[PDB]
């Protein structure tokens, strides 16, 4: 197990850091969680 | 004089303890009650305690009356309705400590058929014959007063009229509830006593309190109902009227203590 | 050993802080979320729950002898389906939401048929052969389901044939929950030995395992990428791993939590973690900044479960309690 | 509700409320146990003989009451990552063999260890616990061949029957922080089989009146 897990493709962390902000930033206007969603439309209400 | 100095402080000791117990008491009831699988024991406390509530309601308008050296400046009807209040909650606070003690004793004696045949239905018919007749009986107060001061200076018919009722008042209100209490606790305790396999701590607190319930209810509501059957040896309305309240007062104020405090809360 | 080498590679690997990083971003603002619907249909503690696809339906089950479920849109209930066994401590819902997965103390999750021709859910399948408690059998697709169990071994079952396709091991502690990628080839698996490992069901075998936990990792989730997850321990502390960095990114401790994690799920976005705690309070954390963005204390004895529905309009948690809360 | 989708809807629902009563209702009724033991005492042997994959379901009624035991024997994991689960049963009967303090698995003081676990379990501070002392026919025969300081260095007695079932139960009754809050209910296995059928009932029964007068306000 310890042979495969060292022989791996370790990317930077700055890299990994950047495209998780990416991520974050670029789906962040489509999460009714972070932008306060309307009343209406609503189907919780 | 001195018995209305006494009064003042007695109905001011009564007053000052009874409604914080009943409001504490209030919320967790209603809680236990909303909570599923409600068990008889709750509905019997809730409606004790809003008989004692209903009856530390009414105190301020009789400690009004009573302050001024017993003198009565409140209308005729209103005094009747608040002593017809009064005396209804008392009727209704004895009927469900008397509905209490069957319900303990039916825990102990037969606890294996007591839980699996519980149901809340049994718990409000009991309580609803409370309600009835502590309001259906309690009519004679209208009556009286409207018939042809403020239950004093009786005359002739009014003493004629409330003397023979007062016996049946004692006796299918309040006598029949207390041999039903006293035979309950009495079973209980023996119970308690010899049983197979208890904490003996336990057992001592539960006699303990047993006693002390039991008590309580012969020494608070005793002597108001003697003396009905003390006014009608003596053909003449008792003067020893206040006091008995005053005496029958305790409980509406020492019963959430009492029922709640029970080693609960320190 | 190789022990060394590898921690060497990840100490070089590491050469930015993600606070250092992220800091440059404006901290996200304080978020108040209401119980917009209450179930309250349980009569037991609930252990577990889940979300359809089509967001709008969500199971969930307890010791009462049943699990149900909930129309979250109208909060009225369309099935309630008996358990043959009290303990359950997972349920599942299929993608296509016509199976429906539920397993506890006994050695067996089973799957129960939802849609049925004569309209009566019927008990469709029985997977037996765990040495151990069930902790969190998922439904990876219609036709393969993922088992996990209490003797540290993980199972990928094939429903019509009924046994172990593949077997996975390797864990030292008993294993606790498990959470599948969104391309549907790539899960992770923490156990008890305070440590979570990578197993892919194409090969069968692990990937690359991460540590640094004190205490049991009982809650596990997935970025929304796929490129990260996040773990949650009993020692209040909630840790984001990173696939292509193996190594943590982030830790969310605060001195006023003691309590530990009993589920973790992450926003839509991935910019929330929702953390579930044993204080009956829910956290969310900033999945960038790990600053406190708001808490839930809806409950009553302890936060047992939680999850985000698929479009992230709202999220349903469910208490020690026989209560059912969703917010926003 | 207007529309007869939504009308068909409710009615399963209040259908499904209706049937969720009915089954819950009893629920109260059943009467729930825990087996546990240690080591070979994991097995219920004396338990599981009464004829009237993990957990393990017992059925049996006694008195009109209904008493099923849940018994843990293949469920070799961490026991605190699922104790929680059996939370408000009505007993839980625990079995130590007296005849396990001289051979070494020794593995009466882990009898104790695991004894004094679940009874300080966090879980566990209000239900009562049933202590069982079998096998009491082999201890009479190893009493007289071996002593009883091997496992009990502190000894200060002889070996007679009275003073050596007492000496373990003493030990076994103070492992309970919790005094005032559980009962532990000792007894000793007869051959005779209604006799252990009589003391779970009994058991039982006390921690129904308990239950009973913690709601009357005489707790
Ligand atoms: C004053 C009111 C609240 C009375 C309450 C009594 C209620 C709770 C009902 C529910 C279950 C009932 C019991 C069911 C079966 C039996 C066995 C019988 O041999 C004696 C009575 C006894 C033991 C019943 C006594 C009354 C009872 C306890
Ligand atoms: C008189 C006021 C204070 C209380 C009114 C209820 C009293 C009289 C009590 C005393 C005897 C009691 C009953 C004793 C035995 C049973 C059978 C059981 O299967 C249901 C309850 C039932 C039917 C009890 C109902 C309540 C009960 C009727
Ligand atoms: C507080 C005041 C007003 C009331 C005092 C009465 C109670 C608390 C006292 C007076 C008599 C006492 C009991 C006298 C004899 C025994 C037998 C023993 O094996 C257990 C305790 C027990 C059963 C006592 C329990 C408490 C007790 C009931
Ligand atoms: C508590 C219960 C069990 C016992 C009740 C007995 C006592 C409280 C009752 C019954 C007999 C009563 C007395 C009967 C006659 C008189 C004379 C009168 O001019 C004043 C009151 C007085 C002195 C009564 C005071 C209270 C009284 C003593
Ligand atoms: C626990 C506390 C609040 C009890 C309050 C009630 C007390 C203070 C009141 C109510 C009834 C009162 C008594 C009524 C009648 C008499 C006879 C008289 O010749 C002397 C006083 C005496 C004996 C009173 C003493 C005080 C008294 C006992």
């Amino acid at each position: 197990q310890l042979k495969m897990e060292a022989n791996i493709d370790r990317i930077k962390v700055s890299k990994a850091a950047a495209d998780l902000m990416a991520y974050c930033e670029a789906h962040a206007k489509e999460d009714p969680l972070l932008t306060p969603v309307p009343a209406s439309e609503n189907p919780f209400r | 004089d001195w018995k209305s100095s006494l009064i003042l402080m007695a109905y001011i000791i009564i007053f000052l303890t009874g409604l914080p117990a009943n409001l504490l008491a209030l919320r967790a009831f209603v809680g236990r009650i909303r909570q599923p699988q409600p068990a008889p024991v709750h509905i019997l406390l809730l409606s004790l305690t809003l008989a004692d509530l209903l009856l530390l309601l009414l105190l301020p308008f009789k400690i009004i009356e009573a302050a001024s050296n017993f003198r009565w400046y409140l209308p005729k009807v209103v005094c009747a309705l608040t002593s017809f209040g009064f005396y209804s909650s008392i009727y209704c606070s004895t009927w469900l400590l008397a509905g209490i003690s069957i319900e303990r004793y039916l825990g102990v004696a037969f606890p294996v058929q007591y839980k699996l045949s519980r149901r809340p239905l049994y718990g409000v018919i009991a309580a609803l014959v409370a309600w009835v007749m502590s309001f259906g009986h309690c009519t004679i107060v209208i009556i009286v007063q409207y018939l042809n001061t403020c239950y004093e200076n009786f005359t002739d018919n009014q003493l004629d009229v409330v003397l023979p009722v007062r016996l049946e008042l004692c006796l299918v209100l309040f006598f029949i509830p207390m041999a039903v209490t006293i035979f309950c606790y009495w079973r209980f305790v023996w119970i308690m006593l010899s049983q197979p396999l208890v904490g003996a701590q336990r057992r001592r607190r539960a006699v303990g309190l047993a006693v002390v319930t039991l008590l309580n209810f012969l020494v608070c509501f005793g002597p108001y109902n003697v003396s009905h059957l003390v006014g009608y040896h003596q053909r003449k309305s008792p003067w020893w009227r206040s006091i008995a309240v005053v005496f029958s007062s305790l409980n509406a104020s020492l019963d959430p203590l009492l029922f709640y405090f029970s080693s609960s809360v320190v | 050993q190789l022990k060394n080498q590898i921690r060497d590679a990840r100490k070089a690997c590491a050469d930015a802080t993600l606070s250092q990083i992220t800091n440059n971003i404006d901290p996200v603002g304080r978020i108040q979320m209401r119980t917009r619907r209450t179930l309250r249909g349980h009569l037991a503690k609930i252990y577990a729950m889940h979300w359809g696809t089509d967001s709008r339906l969500l199971v969930s089950a307890s010791q009462d002898g049943k699990l149900i479920i909930w129309d979250s849109y109208t909060t009225n209930k369309v099935h309630a389906i008996p358990l043959r066994s009290s303990w359950v401590m997972t349920c599942a819902y299929a993608p296509s939401g016509n199976y429906v997965a539920c397993g506890g103390l006994d050695n067996i999750c089973s799957i129960y048929n939802l849609k049925t021709r004569e309209g009566n859910v019927r008990v469709s399948r029985e997977l037996a052969g765990h040495t151990g408690y069930l902790s969190c059998c998922r439904f990876l697709d219609d036709n393969q389901i993922v088992t996990s169990s209490g003797d540290t071994t993980c199972a990928l079952w094939d429903i019509e044939t009924g046994q172990q396709t593949t077997t996975f091991t390797g864990h030292t502690g008993d294993v606790m929950s498990l959470s599948l990628a969104p391309d549907t080839r790539l899960f992770v698996s923490g156990a008890c030995d305070a440590s979570a490992k990578l197993w892919d069901v194409r090969e069968g075998m692990c990937r690359q395992t991460f540590t640094g936990h004190e205490s049991d990792i009982n809650a596990i989730c997935f970025f929304p990428n796929g490129n990260a997850f996040a773990t949650g321990s009993d020692d209040a502390t909630c840790r984001l791993f990173d696939l292509r960095a193996d190594q943590e990114l982030m830790t969310y401790s605060h001195d006023n939590i003691i309590c530990g994690i009993t589920s973790v799920s992450f926003s839509k976005s991935g910019r929330l973690l929702l953390a579930g705690y044993d204080d009956f309070n829910c956290n969310v954390w900033d999945a960038l900044k790990a600053d406190r963005a708001g808490v839930l204390a809806g409950h009553d004895n302890r936060v047992s479960c939680l999850g985000v529905t698929d479009d992230g309009m709202a999220v349903a948690t469910g208490s020690w309690d026989s209560f059912l809360k969703i917010w926003n | 509700t207007l529309s007869a989708e939504d009308k068909a809807a409710v009615e399963r629902s209040k259908m499904i409320d209706r049937n969720l009563r009915e089954d819950g209702e009893k629920a109260a009724r059943e009467v729930k146990l825990l087996l546990l033991g240690a080591g070979e005492s994991g097995k219920c042997t004396i338990v599981k003989q009464m004829k009237i994959t993990g957990i393990v379901e017992t059925h049996f009624t006694f008195k009109d009451l209904h008493f099923k035991m849940f018994d843990v024997t293949a469920q070799r994991s961490e026991r605190k990552k699922w104790i929680h689960c059996f939370e408000g049963v009505t007993a839980i009967i625990f079995c130590v063999a007296l005849s396990d303090y001289d051979l070494v698995l020794n593995r009466m003081h882990a009898s104790m260890k695991l004894f004094d676990s679940i009874c300080n379990n966090k879980w566990f501070t209000d239900t009562s616990i049933i202590l069982f002392l079998n096998k009491k026919d082999l201890f009479e025969e190893k009493i007289k061949k071996s002593p009883l300081t091997i496992c009990y260095p502190e000894y200060a007695g002889s070996n007679t029957y009275e003073e050596a079932a007492a000496y373990i139960q003493c030990q076994f009754e103070d492992l309970n922080k919790r005094k005032d809050t559980k009962e532990i209910y000792t007894h000793f296995t007869c051959s005779t089989d209604t006799k252990n059928v009589q003391f779970v009932f009994d058991a039982v029964t006390d921690v129904i009146i308990k239950n009973n007068l913690k709601d009357c306000g005489l707790f």
